[PDB]
């Protein structure tokens, strides 16, 4: 039964910068690649009631859970605290996707480097986060 | 422990015409004005390996640059030795500039919003709206600085070339003219400067020591003569006096010939002693 | 753009003991080699403000350090000119250590893993893991490097101080008494070396000039002494060769009296030429 305003399910993961760009594991980081028609370009959306959040698994992986590490990249690990995401819905199907837990004080949110609109074998980070209008912290999740 | 207790100037990579200002607490960007408005000391922290970066404000004496966490907001606030009032001074070698990092937050970094005119904290990326020029304050005030140069025993006399043929300089009542007026170049190489007579376009004030202690100016095109470059140094707590000493020689100062104040007394070199006929001030032009 | 060009090698200031280090385009952290395999190219790209870090390995010539992005991986690959290639050198004033940060990424720089001993990447911290030490090779190879000095006229004999109370200079025959080796220091405020006798604990190589070209060893607590300070120039395309000139004069080179080779021959300072006899090897003690 839904308790929020994005439904538990199923998501492609994309950047605001590209339509045909879609989020998947590449060795330890996350990137984002073209359209593969596979399960590694799923991810599994649930809600967590207790804490308001958002726990986000891989359909390929499903143990695995989008995480951050202390080095300031997004990562895929086991379930633990800092895999808990609190989204900013800024448009029809588009987030910025902040960490549940202050950063160094700060919120920080999935930050992705573009270089003019390009953002081909760019890892995906964690920075800091102070409004809703940075481009590189924007992010679309399609129910498919 | 270079830049320690340094007091610069510092201005935008994206426009270097725009200067850090600071008034009542409030920092933003602003033209040269070349005074304490735009005067910062530099204070490190070994410990930290960082700098407090305070305004040489005359009212407000412990004013620190601050970063407002958690927005991404700069000001100037009373000198706690925060966290948020360090920052990493980071120079981009090659390019002459400097990335300003927050020690407290160093994935923060100051950034140049040249349209607002003010600072802010931002994440890397490869523009220069996150460089900086950083620099001595009086390297920053003098060069290319269009003024007149009077000696302190007559603020009503100037030095100047005699005219655009007789390059012989003498001291004479101020009267607008193009010969009474020099543009300060600094020489990054030789860490000294040269005067540019604005009578002429490649005429510099020059040491001509194969004559004894005669200065006059001369060609430029003269590459490597160091007679030709000079090194300014402020006189203690004044704002526009100096001495003025030759790279060739620096025991050579720029003296007034005994002192005297009558038109057409020589300029020339001398041994320093740092008396009133060897000290300079050094003005924009009414 | 002071590095353009130069051939340096890096190490960490986590462990000071640990340089970047190349083979069949793999880096690791590896201890110090005094060799190619440690030793990198700066080139500088002047519209990118950033710089290819490439390898001074003889058998591939064309490899440069690589951020294989999106990995965490550094490697070294051929140069194709690219993004990934590319990296900015922020020097960290007052710590006199380097940043080196991503060009296709600025947001992240090198972190050493000195328990893995390889680099990855990082965002922006305060730790010393993302901090390192790049310096010019001789000066990497030769400071705090314990050596015997040897002319290229006789490997067989080296430079020596007589004894520990005769502190007069000479040659003699190889016998591995510390009368023998060298400890040489560089003083970076100087840029010049010196050269401490390891019989002494506080004596050091200096030209007396007071008698003439005469050269001996004396103590280093005589504070400002140009003369017990050197430049140690390598000779074109050797392993271990070089010439050894005085600070006070440059044109004052290390000289084997004569050419002469017996056991006793003089060591003196004579002018320039740059002949067989103001060459020297620098070597380990084997
Ligand atoms: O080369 C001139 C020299 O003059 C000195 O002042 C002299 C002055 O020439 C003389 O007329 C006066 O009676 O005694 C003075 C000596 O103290 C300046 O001191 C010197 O700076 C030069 O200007
Ligand atoms: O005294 C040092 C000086 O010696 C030269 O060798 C000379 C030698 O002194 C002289 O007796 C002889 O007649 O000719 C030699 C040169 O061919 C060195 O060549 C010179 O470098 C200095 O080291």
């Amino acid at each position: 039964v839904e308790r929020t305003f994005l439904p538990n399910g199923n998501y492609n993961i994309k950047s605001i910068f590209s339509g045909s760009l879609y989020l998947n594991p590449v060795s330890k980081s996350l990137t984002f690649s073209n359209e593969s028609s596979a399960n590694n370009q799923k991810w599994n959306v649930e809600y967590m009631a207790e804490n308001r959040c958002f726990k986000i698994s891989n359909v390929a992986e499903p143990n695995k859970y989008l995480s951050y590490d202390n080095f300031g990249f997004i990562s895929l690990d086991s379930l633990s605290n800092r895999c808990y995401w609190f989204p900013i819905k800024i448009a029809v199907n588009t987030y910025i996707m902040l960490s549940l837990n202050k950063v160094n004080e700060l919120d920080y949110a999935w930050d992705i480097y573009d270089t003019n609109e390009n953002i081909l074998s760019q890892p995906l980070l964690l920075l800091p986060n102070f409004d809703i209008y940075n481009s590189n912290q924007m992010f679309k999740l399609e129910k498919i | 422990n270079s830049l320690n207790d340094k007091i610069v100037t510092i201005s935008c990579k994206a426009d270097t015409n725009l200067f850090f200002y600071q008034v009542a607490g409030n920092v933003s960007l602003f033209q040269q004005t070349r005074n304490y408005l735009e005067r910062w000391r530099l204070i490190y922290d070994s410990n930290k390996a960082a700098y407090k970066i305070k305004s040489m404000d005359i009212h407000n004496t412990n004013l620190v640059l601050t970063w407002n966490a958690p927005t991404h907001n700069i000001s100037t606030q009373q000198d706690s030795n925060a966290d948020n009032q360090y920052w990493l001074l980071l120079k981009d070698i090659g390019n002459n500039s400097f990335i300003i990092a927050s020690y407290k937050n160093p994935n923060l970094v100051l950034y140049a919003d040249t349209v607002a005119r003010n600072l802010k904290l931002s994440t890397l990326n490869n523009s220069n709206y996150i460089k900086f020029i950083i620099e001595d304050y009086i390297i920053s005030d003098l060069n290319n600085f269009t003024c007149k140069i009077s000696p302190i025993l007559d603020l009503n006399k100037v030095v100047q070339q005699v005219d655009v043929t007789n390059l012989n300089v003498n001291l004479y009542t101020w009267d607008y003219g193009r010969n009474q007026k020099w543009t300060i170049r600094y020489n990054e190489e030789k860490a000294a400067y040269q005067f540019f007579n604005t009578i002429l376009s490649n005429g510099v004030l020059t040491w001509i020591f194969s004559n004894g202690n005669t200065v006059r100016v001369s060609s430029s095109n003269d590459q490597n003569n160091d007679a030709q470059y000079w090194l300014i140094n402020p006189v203690s707590d004044t704002d526009e006096t100096y001495t003025i000493t030759n790279l060739r020689d620096t025991t050579k100062a720029l003296d007034l010939y005994g002192g005297q104040t009558a038109n057409g007394t020589a300029i020339q070199v001398f041994n320093y002693h740092g008396d009133d006929n060897q000290k300079w001030n050094i003005r924009n032009p009414p």
